[PDB]
Order: structure tokens, then C-alpha cells, then sequence
């Protein structure tokens, strides 16, 4: 998933 | 031929597999830009592509040779280069994809 879309991944 | 086919098949099945879900995951789908408020992203990119639209095609026996499978493929790698930055990190997840697929592409049976 995106902790910021497109940005930065949080799994 | 059909062997080249089934190189191609097998490839969308690594891309989709367990091994590579770290960096795939953002390309199973196509882009929600709603969802992610991405309001620029149809203006930008004109021919949206995906893991899916690929896999549907596959199993729809859509595409005749693998010069065309690679060119859905290499085109979805390039709509994510088009639209984000580089240090953004799907764009560092879409080219450590981009190796998987270009490195067992290359190993084409002639």
C-alpha cells in the first residue's frame, strides 16, 4: 500500500 | 511460435508471483487515479497499462507473437516513468521489475 500514492510504500 | 508464447506466459507468471509481490504489486491493477488523487494522470498518460490488461489479453489469446506481449509490458514500465519523478518509489519498484522481465525476455528460445 501507499503511505503517499505513488510517493513513499508502507508494506 | 507458440513456443515463444508460452516463454511470454511464463514471464506474466513470475511478474505475478510471490517472489516479485514487493515491487510488482503496483502494476497488478490499473492506476486508480481517483483514488489515489492522481487528477493529471489520464491527461498525461494516453495508453494506461497493466499486469491485468496483460494477463486477460494472454488468456484471451490476443497476442499472435512476443514482440507484442513485450510491447504491453515495456509500455506499462513506461507510462510509470512518464508520470513520476524518479525518487518516487514506485518508479525505483518499476525498474527493479523492468530487470525481471528484461533479463528472462532476453532468454527468448530461437
Amino acid at each position: 500500500w501507499w503511505i503517499i500514492p505513488k510517493v513513499k510504500k508502507g508494506c | 511460435s507458440s513456443e515463444q508464447l508460452k516463454h511470454c506466459n511464463g514471464i506474466l507468471k513470475e511478474l505475478l508471483s510471490k517472489k516479485h509481490a514487493a515491487y510488482a504489486w503496483p502494476f497488478y491493477k490499473p492506476v486508480d487515479a481517483s483514488a489515489l488523487g492522481l487528477h493529471d494522470y489520464h491527461d498525461i498518460i494516453k495508453h494506461p497499462m497493466d499486469l491485468s490488461t496483460v494477463k486477460r489479453k494472454m488468456e484471451n489469446r490476443d497476442y499472435r507473437d512476443a514482440q507484442e506481449f513485450a510491447a504491453d509490458v515495456r509500455l506499462m514500465f513506461s507510462n510509470c516513468y512518464k508520470y513520476n519523478p524518479p525518487d518516487h518509489d514506485v518508479v525505483a519498484m518499476a525498474r527493479k521489475l523492468q530487470d525481471v522481465f528484461e533479463f528472462r525476455y532476453a532468454k527468448m528460445p530461437d
